[PDB]
Formats: C-alpha cells, structure tokens, sequence
C-alpha cells in the first residue's frame, strides 16, 4: 500500500515537476520524423489540450497508426498517447466531455475507447450526436459515400447496432440548429442535401456554382449560412435559406482544408505548400487579406486556431508540429461583431448585384 | 521606484497582502495588516528568520560562499502566493493569490 | 540593537550579557544555539547556574539571584536571562 | 514499479545533471553525481529544512501539505517531489 | 475547555492547576487582558499553595527549554488555543 501511495504522490510529483518557468515554441518530433500528419484538433473539455493524427509511411519505427494527446504547458512530446499496429484515422471525441474516443478503421469498421482507462469501402468522415440522456450517436461517411450510423452503451463498441442511408458524397456537412439535415459536395459536380428522418426525403441539390465539392463547413455565427468548396478551387457561401449560392467566390487551393475562424471575423483559411491564404471578409473584399509561406519545413499539413490565443499550431508533411503568433490581426472588435448579420445581408446585396 | 508604482503594485490584481519589511522586521508599507494587523507582524518575524536560514543553507557545502539569496518565491496553492525578494536593507513579500 | 526592558547586573555585567547576544547572533541562527550560547558562557565566566530563554511571543515569572537578571530585545528577539543557582 | 518508472522516465528528461532518490531519510538511493559527499550534505540537511517547511506549511492551518519544493537557480534546477517513502530530487538545467 | 498535553506530577496537583489556569482566565477574560498578570496569579497561587520555584507560561506559539523537577511540569491547551506550561524548579 506504502508503493502504492508513494506512486500516486509521485505521478503529480512528475507531472508538476516538469512544468518550469518559460516565456509563454512546441515542435513535436516524437517519431514523427517520418510521418504525415492528417489531423489536428482541440478539447473543449479542456481548452488547454490537443489531439493529434498522423499517417506514417515508414513502418521501420515505434508502432502504426496514430493518436497522440498533449495540453499546451506539457512537454513538447505527446504526454499521453494509445498504442498498437492499427492504422486509425477518422477520429472524434465524446461531445458532452472527453470521456469516450471514437475513430473510424479504414476498413469500414469502427471502434470507441474509454478515455479513462488505461467491407470493401473505407469510413471518410466521422461525427457524434450528442443525446445527452444517454450515449451519443455515431456517423461515418464511408469512402463511396453512404452513411452509417449507430451508437451502443457497450463499448467492447459493438458495431452490431447499425442503420444506413444512401449517400453519395464523402464530407457531409450536418446543419448546426437542426444537425438532421446535411450536405456533401459530389464527384459528379454537384452539391446534394438530404436529412436523416429519410435518406430520401430532400434528394435534390445546391448548384451555387454547381462544381464538385469536396469541402463543406458552417458560419459559426447567428445566420444559417454554410459553405462549400470545390476541386476546381472555388469557395461557396450556401445559405440554407437559398438554392442559389451567396458569393461566388474563388481561389486557388479552394480543394484542400477550409475553416471558419474561432473569431468574431468570418475569416476563411486555405491551406497547401506550406502557405495560408487567409481571408478576412469582415474588413475588406473578397481578395485574400493575408498570404504566408513557412520555412520551418515544407508542405504545411492541417493546422488548428484556439479562440483563446493567436498560437496558431500547424504541422508539416515530415509529421513535425510548430507554432507561431501573430497578435496585431488578433480582432477588429467594431465591425466583426455585430454588423456580421448585416455583412450577410450585404452579401446578398452582392448576390442581387451579380444579377 | 516612487509611490506611483506603489500604488499600482496594489493594483496589480490577484494579490492580497503586500509586506515590506525592513531586514530589521518592520513593516513598514502593507496590505494585510489592513485586513489583519496580526497576520504581517508574525509573518515578517517568521519569515526574516526562515530567510537567515535560508543564508546558512544559500552558504553551507554546496551552495558556494558570497552567493546571496535573490529572490525566494513560495506558493503554497489553493492557499496562497508568497514572494520573498530579499534587499539589502528591506524585503518585499506578497501575498497574492495562487 | 540591543534594547533592556529590565535588568539587574551591574552595567559591566550588562554590558557582557549583549556583547555575548550579538556574538550568538553573529553565529548561531537557531534560538536554542543563542540560548546555549549565551548560558555556557555566562554559567563559565561566572560560576553557578545560569538559564537563558530566547523567544517572540513569552512570558514567565521565575526567581532569580540579586543583580542576576536580565530581560531585553537584541535586534527584535527576547533575551531572558539569569542566574538560579 | 512506479518508482522505476518515474527515475526512469527523469533520466530520459535530457537537461537533468545530477539524479538524487532518497528516502524519508538521508538516504540517496541513486545519484547521478560526480561526488557523493556533496549530495549527502544536500539529502541529509535539506530534508531537515522539508521538515521546516511542511512545519511552516501546516503552521498556516493543516489545510496542505508540502506536494513539491521546485527550486530553479542560475546556475541549475533542483526539482525535490516529497514523497510518502522517498523524495525525488534532479538536478538540471533551468531551460 | 482545559486539554492537558503533557503531565508528570500528581492529579490532585493537577485538578487545582487547572482550576487557578482557570481563575486566572476570570481575574483577567477581556479583551484587555493580558497573559502576564495571569501568569503572576498562576505562579503566585501555586507557591502559596504548594511551595515557592514555581513558573507559569502561557502563550501559543513559543518554544521553550526549561528545567523542572520531577512530578511538578504541566503542559496544556485550550480550545480558546491557550497553551499553558507550568512548572516546579
């Protein structure tokens, strides 16, 4: 019992005791020398922590696939991290508060793990529904496009639970009031929405520009705007309210990651080669309000804004990680806030002038 | 160095109790005693001998002779912060919170 | 700085009691040291029985020989000192 | 076990100097230094100046115990985890 | 509310130590009171009573290093948090 003790003491004992004086720079290095990394996330649970995916392409190293774990104060290594030779992608988190893991195997199946502890198609995209009775529903767009969902109190989780819905696109974009309807950009050029009560229900789709779309994210402010982009590098502001897109716009770079910043501005941020193309709307035109390139190493992989300060985290085709600050754009803080509706109307004003 | 930065160092936010005491163990300018006179007086005492203590262990058998103390800043969390800052005549404490 | 509160050795003897303080100030950190100090001193130069308490926060009430005894505050510590046998 | 792990996992935290696992007592278990003497004046007479402090610290109230005593000098970093049977101590770089 | 901490002499002595600690508290229970004239009472009742050398201290946080004969030391506290020593040389 005495080990005991002394082990449970000596676990903060570590844990506190590698946290020391510092200024607030955290480049990950831990294997990933020679991995990609393909995700980067944060906690709401705890605002100060981070996950991370990475694919390797060297299987002479630790272990395969990835997860790993980390808050901004701890080491510059992953603290915590889930090991074995499972390759994972497709990876979410228990929405109420990270106490379950779930993440999407690409051979179509999927598993959940308990964060407090110790098919011929591949899934594409993963989300929870949060019902807060009990767990919380499971969906998976596949890598043809349909869609599973299911969630079971077991988590030993057993995918014998299961429905399906005939869909056709890979990223499917749920809406943020009423989650059961959804969107995907197709490979055929084109941009379909449906809901959950039937696969069949709504079965036509938006043609703002009528491109195939391969990204789709939401204004994460007041209106029930939404936006939707192509591999034809073109970026699209759908409004749930029209069939007719908002502003057209369009820009190199349009097919990779898009996003929506965590600020009161509707800034929008693309990604490759190591350069961000950056988009500040609320302040000027549609032309790209910043544009970076970065020297540290080459091709920029997914990146990750906090609300809570501008230490923009970003990893790199070499799996290494890094960050950097840029506080003077932090906030305009008069215009961003509350004439974004009335940009949005001003949008349409521009819709109404393309006509 | 004026009593304009004093008074901002009682602004500083968080903090609870400044003492400044002359090596002598008087408090001279505080923040405590004006929630409690009898906190500071004992606290000054206590504290200039733990910081005596500190020179013999600052000057004994590992810690090289002619280094002085610069500053002891202690916490004790959930209770509260407490700066010591050595001077060759004063010492600032604060009593901030952790 | 040496301040008697009440004393009663001759001014020589006074004299002895805070020159021996500030040797054990000068030395010892530790309150019992300075009292061990300054006791082995006084009960060797002299000879008999001395006593020493070295505090903040005391009071006593205790005998003493004639023109044995002291009570006063050496920098800011309590010196009690006399002479029981 | 878990102390196995910990004075392993702080000789695998680069920076570290001199290691210093003692017990509740004066007694270095293991050290990474050049003269033991010298960790022995260190692990006999700051675990009296522990036994000060958890005295100072319990003089506030008997509302927390000493969890850590982490130093950082100029010229090192002495972390010191009090612990139930021992104390874990490292010298460092204060990076 | 007398907890005595360390005894050593009879509890005959022990029952009246008590009650002078306790008529002392009296003579002096205000806020102007002092912990000295109580200590003059303490240490002048016990030598009238069971012969002179006696010595009475009273405080809370203190550390002394006295002298005693044996079956005559008594230390003590109070829920009021006066710890009280008294003791026979």
């Amino acid at each position: 019992s005495m080990y005991s003790t002394s082990f449970k003491r000596c676990c903060k004992i570590m844990e506190r005791m590698v946290v020391q004086n510092d200024q607030e720079y955290y480049w990950s290095q831990g294997d990933q020398r020679k991995k990609n990394v393909t995700s980067i996330c944060w906690n709401p649970l705890y605002p100060d922590l981070f996950a991370v995916s990475l694919g390797s392409y060297d299987f002479t190293k630790q272990r395969m696939g990835l997860i790993c774990l980390y808050s901004l104060k701890n080491t510059t290594h992953p603290e915590y991290a889930f090991n074995c030779e499972a390759g994972v992608m497709c990876l979410d988190f228990h929405p109420k508060s990270a106490a379950l893991l779930a993440v999407g195997l690409y051979d179509g199946t999927v598993l959940v793990y308990d964060i407090r502890n110790k098919h011929t198609d591949p899934v594409w995209q993963v989300k929870w529904n949060p019902d807060t009775s009990k767990n919380y529903n499971f969906y998976s767009i596949s890598s043809d496009g349909r869609v599973m969902n299911w969630i079971l109190m077991k988590n030993k989780n057993e995918e014998e639970s299961t429905l399906i819905g005939l869909a056709c696109g890979l990223c499917f974009d749920f809406n943020k009031f009423e989650p059961h309807i959804f969107l995907v950009g197709t490979e055929e050029g084109k941009i379909h929405k449906c809901s959950r009560a039937y696969s069949g229900q709504y079965q036509e789709t938006y043609n703002g520009h009528l491109l195939a779309v391969y990204k789709v994210k939401w204004n994460n402010f007041h209106p029930r705007t939404f936006i939707s982009a192509s591999a034809d590098w073109t970026v699209r502001i759908w409004d749930s309210k029209y069939t007719s897109q908002i502003i057209c716009f369009d820009l190199s770079m349009m097919v990779v990651d898009a996003v929506w910043a965590p600020y009161s501005s509707t800034v929008f941020a693309c990604a490759t080669m190591d350069k961000v193309q950056v988009y500040d709307l609320n302040v000027d035109k549609l032309n790209k309000l910043a544009e970076q390139k970065i020297v540290k190493q080459p091709k920029l992989t997914n990146l990750s804004f906090n609300y809570k300060d501008p230490i923009l985290l970003v990893g790199d085709s070499h799996g290494g990680v890094t960050l950097v600050k840029l506080s003077p754009n932090l906030c305009k803080s008069g215009p961003e806030i509350k004439q974004t509706e009335d940009k949005k109307a001003m949008e349409e004003f521009k819709n109404v002038k393309i006509e | 160095n004026a009593d304009d930065q004093l008074k901002q160092l009682s602004a500083l936010e968080g903090a609870n109790g400044y003492v400044i005491f002359n090596e002598s163990g008087i408090p001279l300018k505080r923040h405590e005693k004006s929630i409690s006179h009898e906190k500071a007086v004992h606290i000054a005492a206590l504290v200039s001998d733990l910081w005596n203590v500190s020179k013999k262990v600052i000057q004994r058998d590992l810690k090289t002779p002619e280094n002085d103390i610069e500053v002891i800043r202690l916490r004790t969390k959930h209770s509260y912060e407490y700066i010591i800052t050595q001077s060759g005549d004063f010492t600032m404490l604060a009593i901030q919170l952790c | 700085q040496p301040v008697i509160k009440n004393s009663d050795m001759s001014v020589e003897m006074q004299k002895e009691v805070e020159e021996v303080a500030k040797k054990a100030i000068d030395y010892c950190n530790t309150d019992k040291e300075i009292a061990t100090f300054i006791k082995d001193d006084f009960r060797s130069r002299y000879h008999g029985t001395w006593h020493c308490i070295v505090g903040r926060n005391f009071g006593s009430f205790v005998t003493f020989e004639r023109s044995y005894y002291i009570y006063l505050y050496v920098g800011q510590l309590a010196i009690l000192l006399f002479k029981t046998g | 076990s878990e102390v196995e792990d910990t004075l392993n996992r702080i000789k695998t935290h680069k920076t570290v100097l001199g290691y210093l696992i003692v017990n509740s007592e004066g007694g270095v278990v293991r050290g990474a230094f050049k003269d033991e003497e010298e960790s022995k004046n260190i692990a006999n007479s700051i675990p009296l100046l522990t036994k000060k402090a958890r005295s100072v610290v319990r003089d506030l109230d008997p509302t927390n115990d000493l969890v850590f005593l982490r130093i950082q000098t100029k010229l090192n970093e002495i972390m010191v985890a009090p612990d139930d049977e021992f104390s874990l101590i490292v010298i460092q770089t204060k990076g | 509310k007398a907890i005595i901490n360390s005894s050593d002499m009879q509890g005959d002595l022990l029952q009246e130590a008590q009650d002078v600690i306790q008529s002392g508290i009296e003579n002096n229970s205000a806020p102007v009171l002092n912990i000295e004239a109580a200590c003059k009472y303490i240490k002048e009742n016990l030598d009238k009573k069971f012969g002179p050398t006696w010595q009475c201290i009273i405080g809370e946080g203190y550390a002394y290093d006295v002298t005693v004969q044996n079956n005559t030391l008594l230390f003590m506290f109070y829920n009021g948090n006066l710890a009280v020593l008294i003791f026979k040389s």
